[PDB]
Formats: structure tokens, C-alpha cells, sequence
């Protein structure tokens, strides 16, 4: 998901 | 007063939409900044609970739910009260660039939300709702909806709520603002639920109607949102 690699960066 | 400390300490500041407003005010082009706004809100919600008093606690995969799920109601609740202090409650702030006033809100096909938001913020008015306990209260909307099935660690998730609540308490030190802080918290879900179901239906009918979504909003609502609207994942009420 996309808001999972941008949250955990 | 080192909890509210925190909470003011990482308080966003303003957010613009990025609006054209020498465009003649399209649905198409207030929606498209609706959602720009949005994401650039998101990003700031995500920074905020990260600083956010224990939430480190809680499973990553719950932080990202958690957040998923509260971000309308964030952004409804602070809206609210951004327009009170800025203008009033004339007219609705959702950002310096992006002031709704009756014509837009007919305009943007959200009349009726609008209308339950613009009487919100009045509420933070007609209640005296000083700038400690809407802080606060802001805080204990994140964490204020969850799946019914429970969070992956839903343990330490009713102890990050219920240590919020104990805050807010001590905010209000009296039996009595609580039943109106509770209730006001309450008709964001609502508004949050309205605003869900009408973003949604947006997103399937958007490439008819010329409305533009960022990539990681349109994959949310697509994820996220429809749990919410399923009712997989519901807001925890104070009452009824
Ligand atoms: C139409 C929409 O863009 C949808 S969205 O922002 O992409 C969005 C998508 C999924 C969500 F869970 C929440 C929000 C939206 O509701 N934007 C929006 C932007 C800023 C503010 C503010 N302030 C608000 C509202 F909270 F006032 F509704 C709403």
C-alpha cells in the first residue's frame, strides 16, 4: 500500500 | 501540565489547499482541492500521532488502521474549530486558500454536511470549549473508531484510550462538561460517516464527473473507507 511505504519510511 | 505540554508542542500549523481561486468555482476544481487538501492533511496527521503521547506503543499495522479510520473526523473536528477562532463560524475554514461560503458549500454538493459542520463549529462557541480540552479532545478522536473484531494488540489500544480520557478529566478539573465534551465528540461520527459515503460514491463516479484524486487517497478509500462503510469498522460512542 502506498500510505504503508510513505507511514514506514 | 506536561501531557498538554505535547499536544500543543505538535500542533500542526496551516495547511493550503493549493487552490485556484481565479477559477470560477467549479465542483470539479473545489473537489480536486478538497482531496489535495486531504492528503496534505493526512501527512500532517501522520507526523502529529507519531509525537503523540504513547501511540508508539501500539502495533505498527494499528497505528496505520488507526489512523485510516479517524483521519475524516481529524480533519472534521479541527476544521470546526479552525473556522470558530479564525472567522467565527461565518464560514468554513478548511484551509486559508479554501474558505467555503453558502454558495460554495451548494456548490461543492455537500450542503447538508456543510451545514452540520459550520453548526459544530459553532459549538466550540456556544460551549466556551477552551483551546486545552479541543486539543485534547482532538487527541482522543484518533482514537475514537476501530474494527469490531478487534486491533492485532487491542489491549494496549484501550489503554492509550482510556489514559486520554483520564487527561481530558483532569482538562476539565465538572460532571456536567463532560456530558457536553462527550456529546460533542459524538456528532463528529456522524459527519465523518456523511462525509465517507459521499467520497466515496465520488471516487467511483470521478472519472465522469472530471474530479481528481491522489493516488493515496483514491487506494484508502478504496481499502479503508469501505470497511468503515461495511461496518467492519466503527466508531466507539460515549452515548446512545
Ligand atoms: C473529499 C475529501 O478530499 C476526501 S479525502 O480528503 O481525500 C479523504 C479520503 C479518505 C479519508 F478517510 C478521509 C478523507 C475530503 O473530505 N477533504 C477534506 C479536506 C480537508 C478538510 C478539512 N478541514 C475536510 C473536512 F474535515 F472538513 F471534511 C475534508
Amino acid at each position: 500500500y502506498i500510505f504503508d511505504l510513505f507511514y514506514k519510511r | 501540565p506536561i501531557f498538554l505540554n505535547v499536544l500543543e508542542a505538535i500542533e500542526p500549523g496551516v495547511v493550503c489547499a493549493g487552490h485556484d481561486n481565479n477559477q470560477p468555482d467549479s465542483f470539479a476544481a473545489l473537489l480536486s482541492s478538497l482531496n489535495e487538501l486531504g492528503e496534505r492533511q493526512l501527512v500532517h496527521v501522520v507526523k502529529w500521532a507519531k509525537a503523540l503521547p504513547g501511540f508508539r506503543n501500539l502495533h505498527v499495522d494499528d497505528q496505520m488502521a488507526v489512523i485510516q479510520y479517524s483521519l475524516m473526523g481529524l480533519m472534521v473536528f479541527a476544521m470546526g474549530w479552525r473556522s470558530f477562532t479564525n472567522v467565527n463560524s461565518a464560514m468554513l475554514y478548511f484551509a486559508p486558500d479554501l474558505v467555503f461560503n453558502e454558495y460554495r458549500m451548494h456548490k461543492s454538493r455537500m450542503y447538508s454536511q456543510c451545514v452540520r459542520m459550520r453548526h459544530l463549529s459553532q459549538e466550540f462557541g456556544w460551549l466556551q470549549i477552551t483551546p486545552q480540552e479541543f486539543l485534547c479532545m482532538k487527541a482522543l478522536l484518533l482514537f475514537s473508531i476501530i474494527p469490531v473484531d478487534g486491533l492485532k494488540n487491542q489491549k494496549f489500544f484501550d489503554e492509550l484510550r482510556m489514559n486520554y480520557i483520564k487527561e481530558l478529566d483532569r482538562i476539565i478539573a465538572c460532571s456536567r462538561r463532560f456530558y457536553q465534551l462527550t456529546k460533542l465528540l459524538d456528532s463528529v461520527q456522524p459527519i465523518a460517516r456523511e462525509l465517507h459515503q459521499f467520497t466515496f460514491d465520488l471516487l467511483i463516479k470521478s472519472h465522469m464527473v472530471s474530479v481528481d484524486f491522489p493516488e493515496m487517497m483514491a487506494e484508502i478509500i478504496s481499502v479503508q473507507v469501505p470497511k468503515i462503510l461495511s461496518g467492519k469498522v466503527k466508531p466507539i460512542y460515549f452515548h446512545t
